[PDB]
């Protein structure tokens, strides 16, 4: 089993610097060429860097030639992708790849879980989650509105996963420098508003847990 | 001293899974008598080979090394492997050489099935120097002093076709033997495990 | 340098039929490699050189074509391929990928679960408001959402969030947020969102009142 | 010149029905390639006569 754990990413102002690292697991290091694949949420994909087993050969495309620096280490078996002069063209998900050989060409076999680097310069702000309730049916789909966070990783929890049968967590929509998502949960009429229906939203970059209970109107 | 040399001694170990692409690099062999990667936990001992103890008490080494790859299949595990020796020194980017690019170099193929299971690969003496110094005694790289006369990639030349009532992988032992072996300029050095 | 072109952009197919996608280029490439980007995870070993499937996926897939056209022949569609595909070259320097082929599952048409909600009372004290119209469990995906606001129709300030197809009920969901200012919120009474389906001729009207409660 | 070059490799499956064209490969054109050893003899020459050994 190939366990490629990326490390890095987050909130870096454009023009700054941040170094990535992808660790290898359970397989030999002096054969399998390592790479990085950028995952933009809208389009893609652009392939950035590769240094091989011997550290003499680097292969860069026309765009990121000379701005990124990939390195390998035989002792720790962990990559070192040093990045500099970032902007909105690199605000994406980053995966680390592993390139082996076929007859005529190559192939990337196993990829990692991927870390998120958001390249823009506002401040880190915790979200201000607002409930959503109707102002009388057998199936009442409730929900909360999540808004107020700039860093992308955020997690909406519905009463510690007790109402997880009908959770429809939506992706974020960026507007007025704030990403905005929602989650429409299906709650039966015998539970709301007779029992506890509360959305928990944990934002790991700001480390704020705000519980918002859905109340009847 | 030819007793501990010509007898084949286990230097390395690698399996051959059936879930691999044709031409994927399995394990390279840095072709020298200094190579060994096994150890033991009971007793706590780094497993040397009997050839790696003879040559480590010298500066230079020379000889036609005979690698013996004993596969352990059933009779029905079918497919072929590629043992492609690429000469030179211990450090070239041989991982970037493609499979059809590796067909340019001299090599050999071996069917996994058959009536035998061990291929004796006689390595030629291909070096720029007529000998090769114990650079492991030193602690610095320098262009002119080296350790090996070349490297030897085990390729995936064909896939492993087998039913489900047998195993999906065939392990290959790497015996270490030689012929016409010569060493001189004595010293004392304890070799370290080539951690691949 | 060279750009790969995938002709199927968005496709939905019922389980148990033939699906063929095509990745082309402006010039001649030798071999083409494929991947499958599932939701939440990364692409794995999917397809190598021409017809070389992975060794962990089922063998109901195939890949053919050489030169310009490159067909990926699917023999029988199943319920495990709700994801996004990409095509890979290994000729000159950028090593570009395809634009993205999202293959999904075709379902019978169903009306959306429409629930338009007022903003919370804590939001109204902040100086703004956002009327959100929930949409759940509908097929086809492309659906028309408008805002009939006191006779007039305004389609501005609409936040539309899209979902991928679910693994359990094979449906889709959507949000429609009407972001307003507080005094702009307090000008109207009727708040109407409707969704145009292909089975129901008229769009389903679901609305409430601001001055209610 | 007398050394076997892997010019083609494929993978035949079960789904290939009878007389299906699995591979359509050219012999000499795949031999005339940079990634093989005969490129050093065929780049500096134009007209040739030869016999083909397929395995």
């Amino acid at each position: 089993e190939v366990k490629l754990v990326e490390s890095g990413g987050g909130l870096v102002k454009p023009g700054g610097s941040l170094k990535l690292s992808c660790a290898a697991s359970m397989y030999n290091f002096q054969h399998y060429g390592m790479s990085w694949v950028r995952q933009t949420p809208e389009k893609r994909l652009e392939w950035v860097a590769t240094i091989q087993t011997n550290a003499t050969y680097t292969y860069y495309p026309d765009s990121v030639k000379g701005r990124f620096t990939i390195s390998r280490d035989n002792a720790r078996n962990i990559l070192y992708l040093q990045m500099s002069s970032l902007r909105s063209g690199d605000t994406a998900m980053y995966y680390c790849a592993r390139r082996d050989n076929i007859e005529c060409h190559y192939y990337f076999d196993y990829w990692g879980q991927g870390t998120t680097l958001t390249v823009s310069s506002p401040k880190t702000t915790p979200p201000s989650v607002y409930p959503l309730a109707p102002a009388a049916a057998s199936m009442v789909t409730l929900g909360c509105l999540v808004k107020g966070y700039f860093p992308e990783p955020v997690t909406v929890t519905w009463n510690s996963g007790s109402l997880s049968s009908g959770v429809h967590t939506f992706p974020a929509v960026l507007q007025s420098d704030l990403y905005t998502l929602s989650s429409s949960v299906t709650v039966p009429s015998s539970t709301w508003p007779s029992e506890t229906v509360t959305c928990n939203v944990a934002h790991p970059a700001s480390s704020t847990k705000v519980d918002k209970k859905i109340v009847p109107r | 001293f030819t007793t501990w040399t010509s007898i084949p001694t286990l230097a390395a170990q690698f399996p051959f899974n059936a879930s691999d692409s044709v031409g994927q690099q399995i394990k390279v062999i840095p072709v020298d008598p200094y190579f060994f990667q096994m150890t033991n936990t009971n007793p706590d001992q780094k497993c040397i080979t009997a050839l790696a103890s003879i040559c480590q008490m010298f500066c230079f080494w020379r000889g036609d090394l005979v690698f013996d790859f004993q596969v352990f299949p059933t009779k029905y595990h079918s497919g072929r492997l590629l043992f492609c020796f690429v000469p030179g020194n211990e450090l070239i980017d041989v991982t970037g050489i493609t499979l059809k690019q590796a067909t340019t170099a001299p090599c050999a193929v071996m069917d996994i099935a058959g009536v035998q299971s061990t291929l004796r690969f006689r390595v030629p003496w291909i070096s720029d120097t007529p000998y090769r110094v114990n650079r492991y005694t030193k602690e610095a790289h320098q262009k002119g002093e080296y350790t090996a006369i070349g490297k030897l990639i085990v390729y995936c030349y064909n896939r492993l076709t087998s039913p489900s009532n047998v195993a999906h992988h065939v392990r290959v032992n790497v015996y270490l033997s030689a012929i016409n072996l010569e060493c001189f300029a004595p010293l004392y050095h304890a070799m370290d495990v080539t951690t691949q | 340098d060279i750009v790969l072109t995938q002709s199927p952009a968005i496709m939905s197919a019922s389980p148990g039929e033939r699906v063929t996608m095509t990745c082309s280029a402006h010039q001649y490439v030798s071999y083409m490699h494929w991947y499958q980007q599932k939701s939440g995870t990364s692409p794995k070993r999917w397809i190598y050189d021409t017809s070389r499937l992975a060794d962990a996926i089922p063998q109901r897939f195939s890949g053919r074509g050489s030169g310009t056209s490159y067909s990926l022949t699917i023999s029988s569609m199943e319920a495990e391929d709700a994801a996004t595909y990409y095509c890979q070259q290994w000729q000159s320097n950028p090593y570009t990928f395809g634009g993205g082929t999202k293959l999904e599952i075709k379902r019978a048409d169903a009306a959306p679960t429409v629930s338009i909600f007022p903003p919370s009372s804590e939001q109204l004290t902040s100086g703004g408001a956002s009327v959100v119209c929930f949409l759940n469990n509908f097929y086809p995906k492309d659906i028309n959402v408008k805002w009939k606001i006191d006779g007039s129709e305004r389609q501005n300030g609409v936040l539309n969030s899209w979902t991928d197809q679910d693994s359990k009920d094979s449906t889709y969901s959507m949000s429609s947020t009407l972001t307003l200012t507080k005094d702009e919120y307090e000008r109207h009474n009727s708040y109407t969102c409707e969704a145009t389906h292909k089975t129901s001729t008229s769009p389903i009207v679901k609305s409430f009142n601001r001055n209610e409660c | 010149g007398e050394k076997f070059f892997l010019i083609h490799s494929a993978r035949w499956l079960t789904t290939h029905a009878l007389f299906h064209e699995v591979a359509k490969l050219d012999v000499v054109k795949l031999l005339y390639n940079e990634q093989f050893a005969v490129q050093g003899l065929l780049r500096y020459h134009t007209y040739a006569r030869f016999g083909i050994e397929i395995q």
